[PDB]
């Protein structure tokens, strides 16, 4: 059994400095051989080629927590991680699996109804830009770099604040496109999808409109063969012409012949289709894919209501808005050096979009930065001495488990784990719960999070440690397997 | 490998990679410092002296020195001036810092302290750079050639180069649009002396077999338009063969008034054998055009684009000023000035010896640079490694008053800021640490203006020699050097997935 | 396998530095010397480490050699100097490695110490003077600290200053020498070390000597002897004659050492001596010089005016005894504290701590030139040579700034052996002394030394760790030529 | 090396420690020792493990010399101080690990070690003094579990006897006590039950023909370590022995039967072949003097010893008996048997109970066994 806790150990271990603000960034390379410079630990995880079966159940109860609250992956690692250490010392001890899974239930169950007191909820609602997006602060400043989080804030806020309707959100609808070029200031929020164009013959007052989608991308006798190969094209651009098509869209380059058939019928031709733009243009619009040119038809055919052509962002873009709901998508455009930092900045864009849509079904407001970690360490292990018998080793191990958060948060910014471990647990019997670990200081000092607004969702807390829980029990009741 | 592992070891790996990469550059530093030699593999071998063209063709294959080499590639096309120079800063940074990290100082302490290192330089420089644009520049140009010629004193071509600074600068004033390197291109021709040496409003191309194929064409023709044409010019059924030939041969001569062309150009050989042939034409042609000529033209003139055998177009005699065909040592060249849209300055490389192609070619090139530079900007600072010391001396000033961590890494910062000089009078080839120590001495008591003489290799008050860098590319090179240094600092670990 | 004899030489002292590197300061490690014997030693002292260490290379013998004596010149600073001269050659061999030859370092260094000491000489402290005395109990309350008698610490530090300073015996050339030995320890039974007070003279707890023994004597003499006075079978019977004749030549107070007379009673009141038995041979030789007297066996035959004076003998009920108070005699030498508790077994670490702190205020009193101690030198000269480096001008630039960074590995192995964060320390250390030149107000901002209880940077003055001049100025002459005398031996080839 | 050093060291102590860790308490388990001959040896004891076997490590070296020192200072507990050492040696590593210094450590275990202290005098149980009770309380408790099981109602009373004869009243009540100077007499033959006390001390050797005053009713033992000649042509000696007229004066080289007259006429008895750890008890307990120097010889050379002098030969071996001495500290105790492979032990168990008696005359405690206290102080350290 101790080979797979090692093996959960090293997986724990190559993701534990990533935590935190502070997270050491990592060279990211895949099978097609790019260069990626990640400090997200799901991405990590995406790329690790992890083949021990032990690890690969810690993985799975990863990717559920993300699945579902998408945020706290890199909490539930490191969690799990220590769970599995200290079960391993337990064992080397001498008691039986048997009975450490039996203490980490109990404690894991005596966690979950002590997190809920000391709760500090939400301000008033979802609406006030400010004072949500104040709220939606922590995550955007923990995953990507602390500079830029008071301007990625407002950003991604005021595209998700525009449709609180109902109670209800979806992720997908907040979407993200990229610009290249300026740096990150100049970015902003537009509404409706967005990507490149190539001609200029548009029309901007447009009714419900027509897309046509195009899934497969583009010496008398010689003078003949010219003549019918002109009128074969004019055939099928008049072909797809018909039923009062107005913006064509393919995945290819553009022709001056094409081109030209496409203006003298007052139609723009749309060009550089990504592979993955066609199936969000299908499901946002209803509309499908039409491998050749001769079957147009009216019925297989989606539809939009404004196209035109805008020059934010030192760039000329095509907007697709106003859909049935005329308000569902919400766009944000984004401006950066390179293409590298943009997939960072859309990560910590989604990593706060999620959180918003936690907040959405829960008010609940919990003070991170190893505040709620430290107290229910303090929490448990003091129930431990209550519980007699052979469940107080494990449920002191789990106290002891959750004591680990803090510590790598603080040996991953530069100060000594252990002193700052110890001036928070002490603090945090006078200076109670609302304390935690503060990053400015080099010094190992300490720092409220109620009045600096470090604060993290109720109930991802709850399902991460749940599922941490889980995924520890799940690998102690595990013998072997020839390999 | 050798400990690619968390932490400290693979930063000392990358630390040692970016060493190596800048090991590659090192000695291309200055004016006239080392040249390298680099095969393309089938026996080309490239000689170049500036550090970009080094670095962009290259084979780096480790992620360290990718992460440095598109960094170095960004600046240059950001802007042109000074890649070589941010490498190897990025490189020393890291060395200097290197020595530190082993002993467990955290390397999110040593990106805070560059961080903050680097924001008090730029800061500083701002209260140094001086305004010098308006004073008599645009007009009474007298200080911009001054400057100008630095870039040639000492040199064979000390009494000439004067005539070249001005007459360069001169055509910049009046194509004072955003000048580019690669729209103001320079020809070499064969013979000739160095004073003569002349520019064409234009392109000059000598005409080859291939190239032009009938001569004495009408110089003085006022409306000379290109024609681009891609179909060939030269010259059971075994006799229909024949017939279709001679009537190809025959339809080949109907653009000769149809289309109405007096240049026509096209991609396909032409044959000087037939210029008797080509002399019933009577017009001049171009063939086997080189794409630079090609958009030169296009962009001055505005020549038509033909495609059918019979294609006619309004634009193929379209309004261009003047036409110029003159022998040039011997030789006849192709000059397509005289043009509406002519931002076009064509230099000719008069010279009897035939290898002073490079002298030329690193010597004007560099001048033009510091001439559009000065103008472009208007506050600079003393170069020759000059800000460089300034900038050290007052962070090893400012390190020694804060406490903490920081202070040893603001040290090594000014320290390695040492290096861009000691490079410079290293690859000047005199005694680098006797400069550097009387840089220092007089740099810190008496003035913040001296740096390295490259003549007589001694210390020098380079503001009065005319030594000027604008202050704006200084601050973003730093910028740069840290932010690579700080990234690959921040680096600790690498994910393969080589095969499944 | 090597490349330069340079650098063998300069690893080898490294090698020698690293091996006494962490014994630096109050509160180093120990170390195990074993020898082929098999035998084992404990040591804390860097100077027992080196003067046994079994050495093989021969720049570690020169280095040893030097250490050896620098401490046969002055004694404290061996492991000091020792890690100074590894710091310089090992900076030293990294200059020479950037293509600046030998000599020009060398001369460089020479320049550095020779500014360096007369920096010293020019902000060193003179405080031991009458008027400085709150420095020198803070010295006594901090080398008195970290134990349970630090609330009592204050009493003790008030009550051995003034003991040590009115104490101070003058020399044959004029200088205060207090003699050590001349403070004696004197154990008490019953109450407890939280109200002891000065003696002014010694007390053997012991039987009385004599019952009529006046309080104040005009004229006194002490008549010293060793044997006792008892009846056989100048005198056959030494109980009357010799005695008397003793008496005749001025002797009053008959110091007798050896055994009680059977009709002595007589004559401790006709005359006035004393008889008390197993005297402490220290305690009666300081008593004798302090009155300028000589132990005297027996009196065949010096008895006319050599014998001591004693000025006031108290008999009364002293440590819960009737105690002979045999004080204000001619030399500053008679003195006496009271070790008040149960007995010298549980008092042992506080009278341990009587010692430590008597031992520091006599080097203090002693070499009236004294110097911070902490570290504070060592970054106030860094400060200065940094300026002075770039001032010079010349070739030793680089020299002289190597010189200056070297000194602070002293502070540096100081704040790693306190088991703080040696960086911070060293920097929080420079950062105080850039102000002390930046800022020409703040002039006595100069002695911030190391406090190495807390690990935080400490005003050292005011706190009373002290060091002597002339040990500081010799420790870093001597760490220059060791240093130049190893970077010299290079130009081989093996 | 740095910590690795200290790795090591505490590497050695623990793999020193479980080697004797089995073999305590009630039930300890046996230890096989392989010689380099073929020899095998059955062992339950410890010290005896720790002394055969070799260690190449100093720290091991130095850990078995403490051992000893603590062995032969105080008696018992050596395994249990072994087994503390290592323990606490092996819970450092976990510090030392965390990169943190040695001296925290070392002022947490300071700190540690006073509250244990602290805390066994707070839990240790009251035991009276020269009282029988709990006298044979305590040796139900510690003094069984020996080889004394048969013995005891022996042991018990030899040690009860025993406690008031090596006492010095130097600086309070009876705090001092010295341990070699109780005058052991272990000799086999007869019945066990012929162990006995006495007040004085017990010499083995005895003038060869005593023909000659030997015992008086007040000796006055004088001591003197010079050779006794025919005469001067020394009896000058003897002559400036007579100045003082004393009746003993014992020495350590051979007497003549012409000497044993000339020492009669002085009528002093003189010793011969005697032993060194003879002689300090004799001065010990009778409070003699030696001096030869003829300056320093005063009315002090003579010190009243005992009172009563007699002389049995038991089984026609020459005893010498010093009855009613001076300073009762160096008296006579008996031991008879058969043969010395357990009397020794029970012996040397009895001393044992002699050190618990002059620490309940310090202490009067008694700290509860069988793990109890281990868990009490533990439990105290981890509530403070
Ligand atoms: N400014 C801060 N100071 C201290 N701790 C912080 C700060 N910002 C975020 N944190 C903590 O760092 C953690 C980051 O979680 P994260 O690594 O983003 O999880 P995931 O990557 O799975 O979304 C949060 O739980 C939060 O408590
Ligand atoms: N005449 C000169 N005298 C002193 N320094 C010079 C001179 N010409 C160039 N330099 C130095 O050369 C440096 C730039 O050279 P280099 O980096 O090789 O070219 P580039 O900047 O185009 O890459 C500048 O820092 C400048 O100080
Ligand atoms: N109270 C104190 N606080 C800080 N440092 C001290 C103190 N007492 C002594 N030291 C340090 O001890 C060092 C000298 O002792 P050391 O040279 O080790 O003695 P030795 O030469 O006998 O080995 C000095 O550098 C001084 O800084
Ligand atoms: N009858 C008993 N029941 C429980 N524990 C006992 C008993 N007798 C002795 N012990 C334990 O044995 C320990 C000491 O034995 P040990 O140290 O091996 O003997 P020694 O001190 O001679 O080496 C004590 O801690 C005591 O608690």
């Amino acid at each position: 059994v101790y080979r797979n806790i090692q093996a959960c150990k090293e997986l724990a271990q190559t993701t534990r400095t990533a935590y935190g603000p502070n997270g050491m960034n990592k060279m990211v390379i895949n099978h097609l051989e790019k260069l990626f410079v990640t400090n997200d630990a799901a991405t990590i995880l995406r790329e690790l080629e992890v083949q021990h079966p032990a690890a690969k159940m810690i993985v799975m109860a990863s990717h559920m927590q993300e699945q579902e609250v998408g945020d706290g992956t890199n909490f539930v690692l490191v969690f799990a991680g220590a769970l599995l250490e200290l079960a391993e010392e337990l064992l080397r001890i001498g008691l039986s699996v048997s009975e450490v899974i039996e203490g980490y239930e109990i404690a894991c169950r005596k966690a979950h109804e002590i997190l809920p007191n000391l709760v500090c909820c939400s301000a008033k609602n979802l609406r006030d830009i400010d004072e949500v997006s104040s709220l939606l602060r922590t995550s955007i400043m923990s995953k990507q770099y602390g500079n830029e989080v008071f301007l990625a804030k407002l950003i991604a806020q005021a595209c998700v604040s525009i449709f609180p309707d109902s109670g209800h959100f979806n992720v997908d609808n907040i979407r993200v496109c990229k610009i290249l070029g300026s740096g990150i200031s100049s970015s902003s929020v537009l509404h409706g999808m967005v990507f490149k164009k190539e001609t200029e013959g548009d029309v901007t007052s447009v009714k419900d409109a027509k897309i046509a989608v195009y899934s497969c991308p583009f010496a008398e006798e010689l003078m003949n063969f010219s003549k019918g190969e002109e009128n074969l094209m004019d055939a099928q651009v008049k072909a797809i012409a018909d039923t009062g098509a107005n913006v064509v869209v393919t995945g290819g380059k553009v022709a001056d012949m094409a081109l030209h058939y496409a203006n003298k019928y007052n139609i723009m031709l749309v060009r550089l289709n990504s592979k993955w733009d066609l199936r969000r243009l299908c499901k946002t619009v209803g509309a499908t894919a039409l491998p050749r040119l001769t079957p147009p038809v009216l019925e297989e055919m989606g539809h939009c209501d404004s196209v035109y052509l805008s020059e934010v962002g030192d760039t000329q873009v095509v907007v697709f808005k106003h859909e049935k709901e005329d308000g569902a998508i919400s766009t944000i455009v984004l401006r950066g050096s390179t293409d590298n930092l943009m997939d960072d900045i859309e990560r910590a864009v989604d990593d706060g979009v999620n959180t918003f849509k936690v907040l959405t079904r829960d008010k609940r407001l919990v003070p991170g930065g190893g505040a709620t970690e430290i107290e229910l360490a303090k929490q448990i292990t003091s129930y431990g001495e209550t519980c007699p018998g052979l469940e107080q080793y494990a449920i002191k191990k789990f106290a002891e488990a959750f004591e680990a958060i803090p510590r790598a948060l603080a040996e991953n910014s530069g100060v000594k784990a252990n002193e700052v471990i110890s001036k928070l647990y002490a603090v945090h019997q006078e200076g109670n719960k609302n304390v935690g670990l503060d990053i400015e200081a080099e010094v190992p000092a300490v720092k409220d999070m109620l009045e600096a607004g470090i604060l993290d969702t109720y109930l991802g807390k709850y399902w991460a440690i749940k599922l941490a829980t889980n995924a520890a029990v799940t690998v102690l009741r595990v013998d072997q397997i020839i390999m | 490998g050798t400990d690619s592992s968390q932490g400290i070891p693979q930063l000392v790996s990358n630390i040692s990679a970016c060493q190596v990469i800048a090991e590659a550059v090192r000695t291309t530093l200055g004016p006239r410092g080392m040249d390298k030699l680099i095969v393309d593999g089938r026996g080309k071998a490239t000689i170049s002296n500036d550090g970009a063209t080094i670095l962009k063709l290259l084979d780096v294959v480790h992620p360290a020195a990718k992460t440095l080499v598109d960094i170095a590639k960004s600046q240059d096309a950001e802007v042109g001036d000074g890649t070589t120079s941010v490498t190897l800063l990025a490189a020393e940074f890291l060395k200097q810092v290197k020595p530190y990290v082993e002993e467990g100082l955290h390397p999110q302490i040593i990106i805070r302290a560059f961080r903050t290192a680097t924001q008090l330089a730029v800061n500083k420089i701002k209260e140094i750079a001086v305004t010098v644009k308006k004073a008599d520049k645009v007009e009474q140009r007298k200080l911009l050639e001054k400057c100008a010629m630095t870039a040639l004193s000492s040199k064979l071509i000390s009494q000439q180069k004067a005539f070249f600074a001005k007459m360069v600068v001169d055509a910049v004033m009046m194509l004072d649009d955003l000048l580019q390197l690669k729209m103001i291109g320079i020809k070499k021709v064969q013979g000739g002396a160095l004073e003569d040496s002349q520019l064409v409003a234009g392109v000059a191309f000598k005409k080859t077999f291939s190239y032009a194929g009938f001569e004495m064409q009408p110089k003085k023709y006022h409306n000379p338009k290109i024609a681009l044409l891609n179909v060939e010019l030269e010259l059971e059924d075994y006799q229909a063969i024949v017939d279709a030939e001679w009537n190809i041969l025959y339809d080949k001569l109907e653009k000769i008034h149809h289309s109405g062309a007096k240049v026509v150009l096209s991609k396909l050989p032409i044959g000087d054998v037939a210029t008797q042939y080509f002399a019933d034409r009577d017009m001049f042609c171009a063939g086997r055009v080189p794409e630079e000529d090609l958009k030169r033209t296009m962009m001055a003139c505005g020549g038509s684009i033909q495609t059918s055998v019979n294609a006619l177009s309004a634009d193929v005699l379209g309004r261009c000023q003047v036409f110029e065909e003159t022998q040039i040592g011997g030789e006849r060249y192709n000059f397509f000035t005289g043009c509406p849209k002519a931002k076009t300055c064509t230099f000719i490389l008069r010279g009897g010896a035939e290898q002073f192609m490079e002298e030329t070619e690193r010597s004007l090139h560099d001048a033009i640079m510091i001439v559009r530079r000065a103008i472009k900007n208007d506050s600079v600072v003393a170069g020759g490694g000059a800000i460089e010391m300034e900038l050290s001396k007052y962070l090893r000033d400012y390190s020694r008053t804060i406490p903490g961590k920081q202070q040893l890494l603001i040290g090594a910062y000014a320290k390695a800021l040492e290096i861009i000089p000691r490079q410079l009078c290293d690859n000047a080839g005199f005694d680098a640490t006797n400069i550097l120590n009387k840089l220092r001495a007089r740099h810190a008591q008496g003035g913040t203006w001296y740096g390295v003489d490259i003549n007589n290799e001694d210390i020098a008050d380079n503001f009065e020699a005319f030594v000027w860098e604008p202050a704006m590319v200084r601050i973003n090179a730093l910028t740069a050097a840290s932010e690579a240094a700080c990234l690959i600092v921040s680096v600790d670990e690498t994910i393969k997935n080589p095969r499944s | 396998t090597g490349e330069t004899i340079r650098s063998q030489n300069v690893m080898a002292a490294a090698s020698i530095a690293n091996i006494v590197k962490s014994s630096l300061g109050p509160v180093g490690l120990d170390k195990m010397l074993v020898d082929d014997i098999g035998d084992v030693t404990i040591t804390n002292d860097g100077a027992t480490i080196l003067k046994l260490l079994e050495v093989e290379h021969p720049a570690a013998k020169v280095l040893c050699e030097l250490a050896d004596l620098q401490d046969k010149e002055v004694g404290d600073g061996t492991t000091s100097v020792v890690i100074i001269a590894a710091e310089l050659l090992k900076n030293a061999d990294e200059l020479v490695k950037q293509k600046i030859h030998p000599t020009s370092v060398i001369s460089g260094y020479r320049l550095a110490c020779k500014e360096a000491v007369r920096y010293i000489n020019e902000n060193l402290i003179v405080n031991t003077d009458e008027l400085g005395r709150d420095c020198l109990i803070n010295a006594a309350k901090t080398s008195m600290s970290s134990k349970i008698i630090g609330i009592n610490g204050d009493f003790f530090a008030n009550m051995v200053v003034d003991a040590v300073l009115a104490i101070k015996y003058t020399d044959i050339r004029g200088q205060p020498r207090y003699p050590v030995n001349s403070v004696n320890i004197l154990k008490a039974h019953g109450r407890s070390q939280m109200e002891s007070m000065l003696i002014s003279g010694y007390a053997l707890n012991c039987v009385v000597g004599s019952q009529g023994m006046p309080k104040r004597i005009v004229n006194a003499k002490i008549a010293c002897l060793d044997f006792s006075l008892q009846k056989t079978k100048r005198e056959s019977d030494i109980t009357k004659e010799r005695i008397q004749k003793i008496l005749a030549t001025g002797a009053n107070v008959i110091l007798t050492t050896g055994g009680i007379d059977d009709m002595c009673l007589k004559y401790f009141v006709e005359a006035g001596a004393m008889a008390v038995r197993r005297v402490l041979k220290r305690d009666l030789k300081r008593i004798a010089k302090a009155s300028g007297a000589t132990i005297l066996s027996t009196l065949a035959n010096f008895e006319a005016a050599m014998l001591g004076q004693a000025e006031e003998v108290v008999q009364e009920r002293i440590c819960d005894d009737e105690l002979i108070l045999i004080k204000n005699t001619k030399a500053r030498t008679s003195a006496s504290i009271i070790l008040r508790g149960a007995n010298d077994f549980m008092c042992d670490e506080m009278e341990r701590s009587l010692h430590d702190a008597l031992c520091v205020v006599k080097r203090v009193l002693e070499s009236k030139s004294v110097v911070p101690g902490g570290g504070a030198v060592e970054a106030a000269l860094s400060i200065y040579l940094e300026n002075y480096a770039t001032s010079m001008g010349s070739r030793e630039q680089l020299a002289i700034a190597e010189f200056a960074r070297s000194l602070l590995v002293i502070p540096n192995t100081l704040a790693v052996n306190a088991a703080q964060d040696s960086t911070d320390l060293v920097a929080k250390l420079r950062a105080f002394h850039n102000e002390a030149q930046v800022n020409p107000e703040r002039k006595n901002l100069k002695w911030i030394g190391l406090d190495l209880s807390n690990g935080k940077p400490r005003d050292n003055k005011q706190a009373g760790v002290f060091e002597p001049t002339i040990v500081k100025v010799k420790s870093l002459k001597f760490a220059t030529e060791a240093a130049i005398t190893i970077l010299r031996i290079d130009d081989l080839i093996k | 090396s740095g910590r690795k050093v200290q790795s090591g060291n505490i590497n050695a102590a623990k793999t020193i420690a479980d080697i004797i860790r089995t073999c305590l308490g009630p039930k300890s388990m046996m230890k096989m020792l392989l010689d380099p001959m073929g020899g095998i040896v059955m062992t339950n004891d410890g010290n005896a493990i720790l002394r055969e076997i070799q260690v190449q490590h100093p720290a091991a070296k130095s850990m078995i010399e403490i051992s000893r020192t603590q062995d032969e200072e105080v008696g018992d507990g050596t395994t249990s101080v072994i087994i503390l050492a290592g323990e606490m040696l092996s819970v450092a590593e976990h510090f030392l690990e965390q990169q943190m210094h040695p001296t925290v450590v070392i002022s947490a275990y300071r700190k540690a070690l006073d509250d244990m202290i602290s805390t066994l005098k707070k839990i240790s149980i009251p035991v009276d003094i020269s009282d029988s009770d709990m006298m044979l309380n305590i040796i139900n408790s510690s003094i069984t579990t020996k080889a004394i099981s048969r013995w005891s109602s022996l042991a018990c009373n030899i040690a009860l006897d025993a406690v008031k004869m090596v006492q010095f009243e130097e600086n309070g009540r009876k705090e001092i006590d010295i341990k070699k100077y109780a005058r052991v007499e272990k000799i086999p033959g007869g019945i066990i039950e012929d162990s006995c006390v006495l007040r004085g001390v017990m010499i083995n050797k005895d003038v060869t023909h005593p023909r000659m005053r030997r015992y008086i009713k007040n000796p006055r033992i004088v001591l003197l370590d010079s050779s006794l000649e025919y005469k001067k042509g020394i009896q000058q000696l003897c002559e400036d022995i007579i100045q003082l007229k004393p009746d003993v004066v014992i020495t350590e080289k051979g007497i003549s039967d012409l000497a044993q007259h000339y020492l009669m006429r002085a009528n002093i008895t003189a010793i011969r072949r005697v032993r060194k750890t003879d002689n300090n008890r004799i001065a010990r307990a009778c409070g003699a003097r030696i001096v030869s120097r003829p300056e320093e010889l005063r009315e002090d050379d003579v010190g009243t010893g005992a009172g009563l002098l007699e002389i049995k030969k038991i089984g026609d071996e020459y005893f010498t008996f010093i009855t009613d001495c001076k300073d009762p500290k160096a008296c006579t105790i008996l031991l008879r048997g058969a043969s010395k492979e357990i009397l020794s032990e029970v012996e040397r168990n009895l001393q044992d109970a002699m050190q618990v008696c002059r620490n309940v005359l310090l202490d009067p405690q008694l700290v509860p066994g069988g793990g109890a206290s281990e868990m009490a102080v533990a439990h105290a350290l981890t509530e403070k």
